[PDB]
C-alpha cells in the first residue's frame, strides 16, 4: 500500500478543521480511501486501502486536499476529484517583476481590486479559480484557461491599469473559440 | 375491417426501424378509408405524428402554390400513385411508402453553431420527426421536380420516386440529397 | 457501425439560434452508458434515436 | 532482459520529472541517478512547437516511459518534481503535474514525492530588466 | 420507542426493532426538510400519535428547572420527555426513576479547551478514516421502550432522571460526553453550542467546558486550567459612534439588537455542485462570480465568513494597506 502526505500551514489548520466533513467523505466515499490527520507532524495522510476502485484515485485526493490547504474552496477541490483536465500553477508575484516594499503591496491591490472585483471578473473571463496568498498567485482551472489567467494576471502586476486587462482578456476569449 | 381506399390492408405493413415505429402510425390503429380527415394535427407540439403517413403525404403534396388550397385533386393524385404502386410491384404499397420514408430520412446534419460569421457547422443528430418530415419534403419535391415539363403525370413520378426510395437505388432525388446531406456532415463531424 | 440510442431526458435549447437541442443519451445495447449529445429538430424525453458515431461526445464544458 | 528478482519485491528507479516553460522531460534513472533508462521530452511526440509545453505530450512521454520501464523490468518509481529554478519561476507547470498523473495511471507503483528545484540561497540577476516581463 | 425529530432527521429506520413507536405531532410536523417528509409518506404507519396528561408536563419542567437544562430544551423536548416519562409510567412501575438529581463534581485540568480530542480524523502521536467506519461514526456509542433523542440536553435529563435512552444503534447508551458553554460572569450554563450571548446576563461571554453523564445518574464536567482562556487581551478597544441608516454595520454588541438588512444576492450565495449529473454540460468548471448586483458594489459578505479576522485583537496592527471593511 502506497500513501501520501500534505502538509498544513497553520493559518490552515481551522480552515481544515471546520470544512473537515467536507473533506473526508468524499475522498473515503467516491475513492474509497483511508485519510487521518497526523498532529504531531501535522500532515493530512492519505493511504490507499481494498476498497479503491482504480489507481490514480489517491492523486485525486492527494490534488484534492494541496487545493484546499492553498486556499480554494473545497467544491472547486472537488472539481478537481471529478475532472481530469484541472492543473494548477502558482507564481511569486516577483517572478514577473522586480517589486519591493508599497509597490510590491499594490500589486496585491490591483490584482485584488475593489470588493474582490477585479479578481472575480477574472476568474468569470476564463473560467478559473485564483488564490492570492500573501505574495503568491495560485490558478485552477484548464491548462488555456490557465494560461489566460496569467496573461492577465502578468499584465496586472506588470503595471497596466484594470480596464485596458478586462478589455484583453475579454478579446483574447472571443479569438480562443470559447 | 378497415382498408384504405377501400381496398388496401393495414394490417400486413410492418414498421423495420424502432426509430420510426412510434412517429409512423399506419398499423393498426390509425388506418383510416380515405386520406382526407381535415383534422387539427398542427394544434400542438408533436401532434402531427399522430396522423396518418398517407395524409402527410397528400398535405406536403398540395404545398406549392398554386396548388396550395387543393386537397381533393391531390388525394385522387395519391390513390392513382398507390394504384400504380400495387401494378408494379404488388406489394401492399404502404408498406412501399414506409420503407421509401425509412430510407429516404438523413441520419445526421450540419448546423451553425457559434454566432453570425462562423461558417463552421458542426455535425448533430437529427430528430426522427424531423427525419419523416424532411423524408416526406424531398418525396414530394423530387416528384415536383421530375414532372415540371413532360409527359409524365405527377401521380407517375410520384409512384416511380417511391419505388426508387423504398428500394434504395440511386434513382431517386430525394436518397441523392439525402447523400448529400449526410456527406456534407460526415465531411464537418 | 449503426448504435441505436434512446433520450433519458433533454438538458435544454442550445446553439447560435437555438435549433440544437442538447439531450442525454441512453443505450440498448443493455449498458448504462448514458453520454450527452446535440441533436436538430423537436425532441422530447422517451425519444428513440439513430446515432451513426457513438464515439462522438458532445460539447461538455 | 533485467533483474532477476521475485515477483514481491520492486525494483525502483528514480523519475526526475522536469516541466519547464518551453517543454516536459521524463529522465527515469537508476536510484544513484547516474545511468539512464529512459528520457521522453514532451518535443518526441508532438510535431510543433507550440504544444511541445502542453499537457497532452506530457501525457504521451509519460506512456512512453512507462513502456519502457516494463521492457525492462522497473516496477516502481520514486519522483523528483522540477522547474526551472535559479531567477526564475519555482512552482512546476502543469506539465509536470499531468506526467504525474498519467505515469501513475499507467500500472506503476509510485514511492515518494521530492521537489528538487534550484532554489538558490541567494541569487543572480534576472533575466527580465526592471520595467518587467511576460506580457 | 419514542422518536425524536434527530431519528427522522437522520432517516432512522428503526421502526422494525422496537413495536411502541409513539411520537408527538409537533416534532414531525415542524420539519423542513423535503427528503424526510417524502419518506415519512412512503414509510409503514405503525407510529401513533399523542399528548401526554400535563401534571407529568409539569412534573418534568419542575425537575429540568433544577438540573440545569431549562432554558436549552424547547416545548416540544419537554413534550417528548413527557410522553417517555407517561409511557415508562404505564408500562413500567414508576418507583425505578428517581427525582431531586444528584449534584455535579468538579475536576479541572490542563487542556485547552480547543484541543482537538474526540474528532474522528484527528490522531496525536492508528486512527483511520476507512470505507468501513462511515457508517460507524455517529456518536459515542455503546428493554420495551426507549428514547431516539440525539441532542445533548435530552439524553442529559433523562439520564439525570434514569430512563435508559438509545441511539440510532439498537444498543441502548451508558456513557454520554459532550460540551458546554458556561458564563464566567453569571456562571448559567447553556446547552446550545451555538450560542454566544448568555441568556442570563446578556454578555459575549460564555466559554466551552466538558461535561459527562453516566447511566447511573451522575453528572461530571472538567474545567480547563489554562490562564490563556481567561485573559482580557482585546476586549477594550474604542468603538464608533452608532450609525443607523441602511448601510450601518455596528459592531454587534447585544444579542437582540437590529440589524439592517443586508443580504447577499441569490447568485453570489451559490456554490458549485460537481456530484450533479447535469454538471459535466454546464459551460464552466465552476459557478460565475457574482460582480454585477448592488450588494456585489457594497461588499456584502456571509456571516460565517470572514471570522479568524474577527478573533484578532482590535488594538494590534494589520497589513499597511489592508482595510478590514
Ligand atoms: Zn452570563
Amino acid at each position: 500500500e502506497e500513501t501520501r502526505k500534505i502538509p498544513v500551514p497553520a493559518n490552515r489548520y481551522t480552515p481544515l478543521k471546520e470544512n473537515w466533513m467536507k473533506i473526508f467523505t468524499p475522498i473515503v466515499e467516491h475513492l474509497g480511501l483511508q485519510i487521518r490527520f497526523n498532529l504531531k507532524s501535522r500532515n493530512v495522510e492519505i493511504r490507499t486501502c481494498k476498497e479503491t476502485k482504480d489507481v490514480s484515485a489517491l492523486t485525486k485526493a492527494a490534488d484534492f486536499v494541496k487545493a484546499f490547504i492553498l486556499g480554494f474552496q473545497v467544491e472547486d477541490a472537488l472539481a478537481l476529484i471529478r475532472l481530469d483536465d484541472l492543473f494548477l500553477e502558482s507564481f511569486e508575484i516577483t517572478d514577473v517583476k522586480p517589486l519591493k516594499g508599497d509597490h510590491l503591496s499594490r500589486a496585491i491591490g490591483r490584482i485584488a481590486g475593489k470588493g474582490g472585483k477585479t479578481k472575480f471578473t477574472i476568474e468569470n473571463v476564463t473560467r478559473t479559480r485564483i488564490v492570492l496568498a500573501d505574495v503568491k498567485v495560485h490558478i485552477l482551472g484548464s491548462f488555456q484557461n490557465i494560461k489566460m489567467a496569467r496573461t492577465a494576471i502578468c499584465n496586472l502586476i506588470l503595471g497596466n491599469p484594470p480596464s485596458k486587462v478586462y478589455g484583453n482578456i475579454r478579446a483574447v476569449a472571443s479569438r480562443s473559440a470559447d | 375491417d378497415i382498408k384504405l381506399f377501400g381496398k388496401w390492408s393495414t394490417d400486413d405493413v410492418q414498421i423495420n426501424d424502432i426509430s420510426l415505429q412510434d412517429y409512423i402510425a399506419v398499423k393498426e390503429k390509425y388506418a383510416k378509408y380515405l386520406p382526407h380527415s381535415a383534422g387539427r394535427y398542427a394544434a400542438k407540439r408533436f401532434r402531427k405524428a399522430q396522423c396518418p403517413i398517407v395524409e402527410r403525404l397528400t398535405n406536403s403534396m398540395m404545398m406549392h402554390g398554386r396548388n396550395n388550397g387543393k386537397k381533393l385533386m391531390t388525394v385522387r393524385i395519391v390513390k392513382h400513385a398507390f394504384e400504380i404502386i400495387h401494378l408494379l410491384t404488388g406489394e401492399n404499397p404502404l408498406q412501399v411508402l414506409v420503407n421509401a420514408i425509412i430510407n429516404s430520412g438523413p441520419r445526421e446534419d450540419s448546423t451553425r453553431i457559434g454566432r453570425a460569421g462562423t461558417v463552421r457547422r458542426q455535425a448533430v443528430d437529427v430528430s426522427p420527426l424531423r427525419r419523416v418530415n424532411q423524408a416526406i419534403w424531398l418525396l414530394c419535391t423530387g416528384a415536383r421536380e421530375a414532372a415540371f415539363r413532360n409527359i409524365k403525370t405527377i401521380a407517375e413520378c410520384l409512384a416511380d420516386e417511391l419505388i426508387n426510395a423504398a428500394k434504395g437505388s440511386s434513382n431517386s432525388y430525394a436518397i441523392k440529397k439525402k447523400d448529400e446531406l449526410e456527406r456534407v456532415a460526415k465531411s464537418n463531424r | 457501425p449503426i448504435k441505436l440510442a434512446r433520450v433519458t431526458k433533454v438538458l435544454g435549447r442550445t446553439g447560435s439560434q437555438g435549433q440544437c437541442t442538447q439531450v442525454r443519451v441512453e443505450f440498448m445495447d443493455d449498458t448504462s452508458r448514458s453520454i450527452i449529445r446535440n441533436v436538430k429538430g423537436p425532441v422530447r424525453e422517451g425519444d428513440v434515436l439513430t446515432l451513426l458515431e457513438s464515439e462522438r461526445e458532445a460539447r461538455r464544458l | 532482459l533485467g533483474p532477476q528478482v521475485a515477483e514481491g519485491e520492486n525494483v525502483f528507479g528514480v523519475c526526475h520529472i522536469f516541466a519547464s516553460f518551453n517543454d516536459t522531460f521524463v529522465h527515469v534513472t537508476d536510484l544513484s541517478g547516474k545511468e539512464t533508462i529512459c528520457r521522453v521530452t514532451g518535443g518526441m511526440k508532438v510535431k510543433a512547437d507550440r504544444d511541445e509545453s502542453s499537457p497532452y505530450a506530457a501525457m504521451l512521454a509519460a506512456q512512453d516511459v512507462a513502456q519502457r520501464c516494463k521492457e525492462l523490468g522497473i516496477t516502481a518509481l520514486h519522483i523528483k518534481l522540477r522547474a526551472t529554478g535559479g531567477n526564475r519561476t519555482k512552482t512546476p507547470g502543469p506539465g509536470a503535474q499531468s506526467a504525474l498523473r498519467a505515469l501513475a495511471r499507467s500500472g506503476m507503483k509510485i514511492g515518494r514525492i521530492e521537489d528538487v528545484t534550484p532554489i538558490p540561497s541567494d541569487s543572480t540577476r534576472r533575466k527580465g530588466g526592471r520595467r518587467g516581463r511576460r506580457l | 420507542v419514542v422518536a425524536d425529530a434527530g431519528a427522522f432527521l437522520r432517516h432512522a429506520a428503526l421502526q422494525d426493532i422496537g413495536k411502541n413507536i409513539y411520537t408527538i405531532r409537533e416534532v414531525v410536523t415542524e420539519i423542513r426538510d423535503k427528503a424526510t417528509r417524502r419518506r415519512l409518506a412512503v414509510l409503514p404507519y405503525e407510529l401513533r400519535f399523542k399528548e401526554p396528561l400535563p401534571e407529568y408536563v409539569r412534573l418534568v419542567t419542575e425537575f429540568s428547572k433544577k438540573t440545569g437544562d431549562y432554558p436549552s430544551l424547547s416545548a416540544t423536548d419537554i413534550q417528548v420527555l413527557a410522553l417517555t416519562y407517561q409511557l415508562e409510567a404505564e408500562f413500567v412501575g414508576v418507583s425505578h426513576l428517581k427525582q431531586e438529581p444528584q449534584k455535579v463534581k468538579v475536576s479541572s485540568s490542563i487542556q485547552h479547551p480547543e484541543t482537538p480530542l474526540h474528532i474522528s480524523g484527528f490522531h496525536l502521536p492508528g486512527g483511520w478514516i476507512t470505507p468501513s467506519n462511515i457508517k460507524q461514526i455517529q456518536q459515542e456509542l455503546e428493554v420495551r421502550v426507549g428514547c431516539l433523542t440525539t441532542d445533548f440536553a435530552m439524553q442529559n435529563v433523562l439520564l439525570q432522571m434514569g430512563l435508559h435512552v438509545l441511539a440510532v444503534n439498537g444498543m441502548l447508551i451508558r456513557e454520554a460526553r459532550s460540551y458546554i458553554l458556561r458564563c464566567h460572569g453569571c456562571f448559567k450554563t447553556t446547552s446550545d453550542m451555538s450560542r454566544v450571548f448568555c441568556s442570563h446576563c446578556g454578555n459575549k461571554t460564555l466559554k466551552k467546558v466538558s461535561v459527562t453523564v453516566s447511566d447511573d445518574g451522575t453528572l461530571h464536567m472538567h474545567f480547563s486550567r489554562n490562564p490563556k482562556v481567561l485573559n482580557p487581551r482585546g476586549l477594550r478597544y474604542s468603538l464608533p459612534t452608532p450609525k443607523g441608516g441602511k448601510y450601518a454595520i455596528n459592531p454587534h454588541l447585544t444579542e437582540d439588537q437590529r440589524f439592517p438588512q443586508l443580504r447577499l444576492s441569490q447568485k453570489a450565495r451559490q456554490k458549485t455542485n460537481v456530484f450533479a449529473p447535469d454538471y459535466i454540460a454546464g459551460v464552466s468548471p465552476f459557478v460565475e462570480n457574482d460582480i454585477s448586483s448592488r450588494s456585489a458594489t457594497l461588499q456584502v459578505r456571509d456571516s460565517t465568513l470572514g471570522a479568524g479576522r474577527r478573533r484578532l485583537n482590535p488594538n494590534a496592527s494589520r497589513k499597511k494597506f489592508v482595510k478590514k471593511r
